[PDB]
């Protein structure tokens, strides 16, 4: 006994789906001055 | 033996050629009105033309209700899906209430899908790592490219040369199932087991027909398990769960369905949803139901209830002719189901008696019939076993008046516990 | 501790079983597929040490052969020879079994392999000088 | 080539009989 | 092709709204009968949706049970193209376990309007001829060409395996190579400029761009409380995209049958959903007079609050008269290939009249079954007495419940 | 002497039914006493549980408070053994934020039904007396076991020296080897190591030397719930979920593939169907959900027998606002036999103080029997039980042996029952909050 | 410790060797009756033979009935196990109410484990092995151990030379070996050749102290509870368990009865001693129906801990019912199962001193005449209004410079602080 397999559900989609969110360089600033937890991998409070 | 159920006598509905209720057959005692109209339903169900119809067996505690779907259930056969639940069910703490009645309904549509299976199978000689790997067999020896997702499912059941495997090419799947019977004389002892070499040819095709729900296709793709990639492995790991799948998906099926049934390779078999106690679903599972029953993918729905004109459960003051909201009982068929004569009464009985192996002579049975005609049918019903055991213990092989009276004295019914309680 | 107890129950199969929704655009933007690319070369990298582990935990059940004791428990004649064979090998002895047919032998020598009787085979498949070489 | 022999026999006890077991690791060559 | 998944329900005879091209409704089209006035109105909501213009327009179906307010709505959908979309939910699905209903009906609303956007694409189709690594070689039957392969092309090439005799075709601008067999060849030109087009609802771009696989909850549900800063960041997308030209904003309808299954949260929620710009057109029914509010204490005249009331047009639906029930049953048993007496058609007329629709529409199937059984070919009047007998309307079942009281429990 | 994890509960006493050979009770056998209506009936249950034909029979132990249904309950586990499934919850139990009711439900009924399996299997049983094992630096070994009767060496496979190598097999151990996994298990060494051996610091008993043929055929019982089989089958780390009660709500394919091949197992010689016994304590805690879903989980085949207990009178069903017999409906009630226990006598009462003083190891004085009889019939059985074991405690403190009838009194106006407790509550109501 | 709660004068029952409750010792005042319960309910613990013996304290507010059970707990030590809890902590979000109860009920049973480990530890002086002919072949692998205290040299069994390679041993290493399986465990070069020069943390560990050789018994004190935690989830799989949430799960009773299988054993085998203790539920009148139902089970059982339970609320209705009002709030069959000790209202005098003894526990200096008025502050008011005056009105008395409590005092922080009561007033008018 053994299961019936199906071939995947393909799902189309146009390109620009995919670039929604996707904003220029020139628009996104250096925010990760405003990045915390990053640094609890990284630095020290003494070494701070 | 088989262990006997309360409707293991059920065996259908009895009825003749012409579709008329034979008084005492299949299992079945009286009811004819109701057992004629479950023989148009019978039918309904076996043209497979209408989508969504729906019948509401209503009646008496006792009256066969749940009897009739079962006897439904058997003049169908095993071919045709039959989902039996219970309205209670629908109170998950995983899916909202519209998604198990959904996921009911899709259950009761099953497909046959002729699927061709191809099968890789022999004794290991070569794994050079895509891999060129080459299997032997009682024939001849192949050598044969995969790609690397075999290897690493070989890899998997650690496979070495000199053992059988068995490679489903269609689910990429491979079975390590033993080292080949030529090495069994080797070593005087090893912790392997052996088996002899496969009869076939390397590469095998056969053609299997594999019966599926609709509901199995669904919740198949919605979380897949035949991934075999890293992310979907990574996705496997999850705690299992149900989950509310989408219009889209469903809609996916069905086309995925219609393209089978074009090609030929698959056959849809329309079966039945049977909900028991539908009273115990709520006003938003009635409001779904509209919906539902009016799709036309929808199986054949069979209801059954019990209650008077009660109040409808998630309503605060609605009271409705057996709990269902008069919206509900004008897209459904309703069959009743009557008393019973105390004549079928001690029929059912004696019935119940012939199965559950149990002999009982004309006198007892006729004080049961009369225990019967007061308390309830299956008071006296579940009379007999209790009753048999004190027959053996006191060395008889039947069933007598005195063994029946001094069981009627140990337990007792609801209406004698009622009135010692008030 | 019940990892033997575990086995013995494992062989429900899923009836249906398919691959992930695969999602199709034309012309995949750059900065998505080079997302996804080093996304799967990070996971494989950190996986790569435990791969073995990854893939026996996630690997479904899809196959179900019938047990090897099914092939003595089908005929009362393997069962029977199976005592003979039993008793004969707690006595020293030697056998030749002797069948019609070639497939009969196939599911003889299963059933000889389920009981730990290893064995040899001659049949009309054999050349000449290999039946004598292997009696 | 180099082998390493793990031996392990009954051997009788000195002050069924009196029996210990005792292991005799081996080595084949001066180098390993 | 026997037996597909499509089978005969409820409003599958309703192919349209049967109406001119003055909106003028036939007494007997595309499955309609009768309901002239509703009609009507559902035509001219229907050039509202058409336009698509306005956003945030509700209309309400209101009726007694049975009198074809969903009937009126299939027939909208089926009326409207297949390219525009027609979500149709009923009101108790919006309570999940997943989502809050906000939520839900949020995206209800956001599958109800598409985006399509079309783009071109390159796709080389043909039979290879000679593979060197490097230099390819395809035929058709009309043309051949050698190409100069490039590394990705070769290491796609390589990763699937392709040998002379093979029919494949290639998407140009991203190597994606399918093979289609081995050599009918592909007859006219070898390289071809396709353009595609796809509508895209804003939920499925929503959901897409929620997480990394995204796209496995549109099929699994699984979709959380999308956060409103990824649907803010893609109405803004979006926005662009129509400024630009690359997209196209599709409206369509939200359908939410038996709508009264509502609570006061949902309809407050509905109060400001349907006043922003991307608001669908919405259409709801209800046959509930004046009842509660769930959730609420209050009586209202639809059990919908007179806040969303204002907001929305009210169409209302007759009662049938002999004809149109006539007419129905008509519909009905061409629908179901049952043949049926003239006599019989009067009786079930009848019956439907004196006891209800869907009654007499169900009393055809069993009737037609009940003929079939005894080796007939037309349904007549003996064969819907049978029927009648066998099966009970409400009326008939509340009074033998009525009769048998004491035997049933919680009678009251 | 020690304490066990197992102390004196409230049951202890009971070890069975107290019945003879024709289910007649005994006045006082087994630890039982009285209840000789309600004892022949869970007698008759209890045959009809061991016999196992009869699917889905619910019986309720109904009675007042006190009368000893728990007792029943107990009694019958008790003489049904551990061999046969009987899952014993509280009605409150089912209520989970893991899995909806009817799936507790659905987990309990298929807890009490064993499925035990049968298999053969190639054991080689005998003690080392050498091993020689050889690696380069693939490994050729040889093994030697003696059983008494023969004594045969082996020439070892590479797996099965890597299985022996993991086991650390030295000459003198009883090893056991499984010849169809190579499994390999210690029962214990038949002699020391070489005394010159530091460390080692042991000097474990050496069992006797095996006997008779190296590899015999050997039969193994394994018993599991179909519960097990469920969780197991569910998920690719089922067996985790088993212990930690992590299963969400299994599917019900799951169920009947399991259902149908169980079913295929027992027509096959390879399992047999053990069926058990489910006894929901307290059942007036189920709401209207729950008493629907068991009256369709009893119709089938795999159902077991389903035992109930409460001593409400007629009142009203949980989640609704009707009121019917035990808090249960009419329609769940026609499914069942009612068992009815009486209130007991002086003699009865002053038997059950008599084993409860005999399982704490009491020794008591026959006036102290009296007067305790006296204010167990006047307050309740479970009070006088309960002053039973201060008494005891304030004779020791008093270097007491025998509890006398100071000792009783003064426990009794130490520790309050319902009744006066109450009256002293009523007496300073004032103080007390909310009236 | 160091902090001061509102118990902690609690100091213990006090009784004399007879069972008697003293007037006042040990922290406690008045509650004779109720005292002397509690102490044959802390001989009933101390006995060990009982399970599930329930007791229920019941008094009006502030009569001391969880100062009682805190007493009890005092009397018996830190050695058993004593699980407070409040009724209100079993309406979880993550498990069950009748787990919490049931996981309660197995964190009051202790079971103490007793390790006995033989080991030789020392700095390795000489790792030769001991040529022979066989019957190169090796017979033994000598070596030699340094500790502070001396030297020894051991004959090891030859096949422990794979684990010494494993482990890398070389001269001037310390090792262990423990006498019952012969695996050698390697800890670090010896301190003494350390410089200053070099850098490594891990690898130097000081020479040891003692003998070569080592007797080490291991006492470790656990419950049942964390057993089952223990084998419901032990710590890729542990990598997503640990990233995902470790919510509590619904122990099923398999696990249970195989932990309590295993805790027999061992306490055949004379490795553990139980130690059965006390589940304490203040404000047991927030327990629900489906509670107290399942409590009717669960003190029933045989492995169940003994179980102090406390309300105040008289005739109240019990919560999750309508409509049903019982006695204490808790259902008149479980009050059939538990022994009632009452608690009475204390007089002026009783009073007078329990203000005295939280005064000396607060070191606050309290004048004679601050004390009577306090005490009569007391019986109106309550107690614990009038306790909870001292320490603001040692600090007001600090600010004038006055090291003792004046009566002065005394009023004036009765005029700033109000209590219920007189709150109760304003509010009305
Ligand atoms: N006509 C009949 N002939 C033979 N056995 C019957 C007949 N009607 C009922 N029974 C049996 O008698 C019992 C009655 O149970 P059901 O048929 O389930 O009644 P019911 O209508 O389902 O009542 P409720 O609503 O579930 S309480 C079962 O054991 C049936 O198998
Ligand atoms: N004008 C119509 N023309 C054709 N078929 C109709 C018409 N009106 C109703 N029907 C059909 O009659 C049946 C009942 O009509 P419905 O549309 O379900 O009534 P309804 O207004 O939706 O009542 P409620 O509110 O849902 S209970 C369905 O099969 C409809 O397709
Ligand atoms: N017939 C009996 N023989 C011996 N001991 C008994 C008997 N009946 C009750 N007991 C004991 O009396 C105590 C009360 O327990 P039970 O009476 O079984 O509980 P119950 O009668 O079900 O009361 P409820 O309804 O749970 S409050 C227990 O310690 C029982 O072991
Ligand atoms: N007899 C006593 N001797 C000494 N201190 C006491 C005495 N009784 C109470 N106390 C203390 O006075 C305060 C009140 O006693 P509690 O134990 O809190 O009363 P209670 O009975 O728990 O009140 P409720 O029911 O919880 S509101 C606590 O700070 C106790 O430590
Ligand atoms: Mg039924
Ligand atoms: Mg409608
Ligand atoms: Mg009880
Ligand atoms: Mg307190």
């Amino acid at each position: 006994g053994s299961s019936y397999v199906a071939g995947p559900l393909e799902y189309p989609s146009a390109s620009l789906i995919l670039k929604a969110l996707e904003r220029d360089f020139w628009k996104e600033a250096d925010l990760s001055m405003f990045d915390l937890i990053g640094l609890e991998n990284k630095i020290t409070r003494h070494e701070a | 033996t088989q262990r006997i159920a309360s409707h293991s006598h059920v065996k259908g509905l009895g009825l003749d050629e012409s579709g008329l209720a034979k008084q005492a057959a299949s299992g079945l005692v009286g009811q004819e009105n109701a057992r004629e109209a479950c023989g148009v339903i019978v039918e309904l169900i076996k043209s497979k033309k209408m989508a969504g119809r729906a019948v509401l067996l209503a009646g008496p505690p006792g009256t066969g209700k749940t009897a009739l779907a079962l006897a439904i259930a058997q003049e169908l056969g095993s071919k045709v899906p039959f989902c039996p639940m219970v309205g209670s069910e629908v109170y998950s703490t995983e899916i909202k209430k519209t998604e198990v009645l959904m996921e009911n309904f899709r259950r009761a549509i099953g497909l046959r899908i002729k699927e061709t299976k191809e099968v890789y199978e022999g004794e290991v000689t070569e794994l050079t790592p895509h891999v060129i790997i080459g299997l032997k067999t009682a024939k001849g020896t192949k050598q044969l490219k995969l790609d690397p997702s075999i290897f690493e499912s070989l890899q998997k059941e650690r496979v070495e040369a000199g053992d059988v495997i068995y490679i489903e090419a269609n689910s990429g799947a491979v079975k390590r199932q033993g080292r080949c019977d030529t090495y069994a004389t080797e070593f005087d002892l090893e912790a392997e087991e052996y088996v002899p070499l496969p009869k076939g040819d390397v590469h095998k095709k056969k053609e299997i027909i594999q019966d599926v729900t609709l509901h199995d296709l669904d919740v198949a793709n919605a979380r897949p398990q035949g991934g075999q990639d890293i992310l979907s492995m990574m996705g496997q790991l999850m705690k299992p769960k149900k989950t509310e799948i989408t219009d889209k998906l469903r809609g996916e099926i069905n086309k995925v369905v219609n393209k089978y049934i074009d090609q030929g390779i698959a056959e849809l078999v329309p079966g039945v949803l049977f909900v028991d106690e539908v009273h115990m679903l709520d006003i938003e599972c009635f409001t779904y139901l509209h919906r539902a029953l009016e799709s036309s993918i929808a199986p054949i729905v069979i209801f059954a209830s019990n209650r008077g004109n009660c109040v409808i459960r998630g309503t605060e003051d609605i009271t409705s002719p057996h709990g269902i909201p008069l919206d509900l009982l004008d897209r459904v068929m309703i069959i009743r189901t009557m008393l019973y004569t105390p004549q079928e009464m001690k029929q059912i009985i004696k019935i119940r008696a012939q199965t559950e192996g149990i002999n009982i002579s004309e006198e007892a049975l006729n004080h049961l019939g009369e225990i019967g005609t007061k308390t309830t049918l299956r008071y006296s019903v579940q009379l007999l076993t209790p009753a048999n055991l004190l027959a053996k213990i006191n060395g008889k092989d039947s069933i007598e008046k005195e063994h029946v009276e001094e069981i009627s004295e140990l337990f007792y019914d609801a209406k004698s516990s009622a009135k010692i309680l008030a | 501790s019940l990892q033997d107890v575990i086995d013995r129950v494992a062989f429900v199969i899923p009836p249906v079983v398919a691959a992930p929704p695969s999602l199709r655009v034309p012309r995949p933007p750059p900065l998505y597929s080079h997302r996804m690319r080093i996304l799967r070369q990070g996971l494989r990298e950190h996986a790569a040490p435990y791969f073995q582990q990854l893939r026996q935990t996630t690997a479904p059940r899809l196959l179900q052969f019938p047990e090897l004791r099914l092939v003595q428990f089908d005929s009362g004649k393997l069962e029977a020879l199976a005592i003979l064979l039993q008793k004969l090998k707690s006595e020293g002895r030697r056998v030749l079994i002797l069948s019609q047919m070639i497939l009969m032998l196939d599911i003889l020598e299963m059933f000889l392999n389920f009981h730990y009787l290893t064995y040899v085979r001659i049949d009309e498949n054999a050349s000449s000088e290999q039946r004598q070489e292997l009696m | 080539g180099p082998i390493i022999t793990y031996h392990s026999v009954t051997v009788p006890l000195v002050g069924p009989p009196a029996r210990c077991s005792r292991t005799f690791i081996t080595f084949s060559d001066d180098a390993t | 092709d026997v037996t597909r998944i499509e089978r005969i329900g409820a409003h599958s005879h309703i192919r349209g709204l049967g109406l001119d091209d003055a909106l003028e409704p036939r007494q007997a089209s595309q499955g309609m009968v009768g309901q002239l006035a509703a009609r009507r109105a559902a035509g001219v909501v229907l050039e509202m949706i058409r336009e698509g213009k306005i956003a945030g327009r509700a209309v309400l179906i209101a009726g007694q049970p049975g009198t074809g307010k969903t009937a009126i709505a299939m027939g909208m959908a089926q009326a409207l193209g297949p390219d525009t979309p027609f979500t149709a939910i009923a009101g108790s699905e919006i309570f999940s376990l997943e989502m809050s209903k906000t939520e839900a009906l949020t995206q209800a609303f956001r599958r109800s309007i598409g985006v399509r956007i079309k783009e071109e694409t390159e796709i080389i189709e043909g039979e290879v001829v000679e593979i060197q690594i490097g230099k390819l070689t395809l035929k058709t039957t009309e043309m051949e060409t050698i190409y100069d392969l490039g590394t990705k092309m070769i290491e796609s090439l390589t990763k699937d395996k392709v040998q002379a005799g093979d029919v494949i075709t290639i998407d140009k601008a991203t190597g994606k190579i399918s093979k289609l067999g081995r050599s009918q060849c592909p007859d006219g030109e070898l390289q071809k400029r396709k353009e595609v087009v796809h509508t895209v609802s804003l939920h499925e771009i929503d959901v897409i761009n929620s997480r990394t696989q995204g796209f496995l909850a549109l099929f699994s549900g699984d979709t959380g409380e999308i956060k409103s800063e990824v649907r803010e960041q893609i109405n803004a997308k979006v926005a662009e995209w129509r400024e630009e030209g690359k997209a196209e904003i599709i409206p369509g309808v939200l359908f939410i049958d038996e709508v009264h299954m509502l609570d006061i949260e949902s309809f407050s929620f509905l109060n400001r959903a349907l006043e922003s710009d991307m608001a669908p057109v919405l259409i709801m029914a209800t046959n509930r007079g004046i009842t509660r509010i769930r959730g609420t204490s209050y009586q209202s005249p639809h059990g919908i609050p007179i806040d969303l009331l204002d907001r929305l047009l009210i169409v209302s639906t007759t009662p049938y008269s002999e004809k149109d029930t006539k007419q129905i049953l008509r519909i009905r048993c061409e629908e179901e290939d049952v043949e049926m007496s003239e006599d019989a058609y009067t009786v079930l007329t009848r019956i439907g009249l004196e006891t209800s629709l869907r009654y007499a529409i169900q009393l055809i199937t069993a009737a037609s079954l009940v003929c079939r059984k005894r080796k007939g070919t037309e349904v007549q009047v003996d064969d819907i007495k049978r029927v009648y007998s066998l099966f009970l309307d409400e009326s008939r079942s509340t009074q033998y419940m009525k009769e048998y009281q004491d035997a049933f429990l919680f009678n009251e």
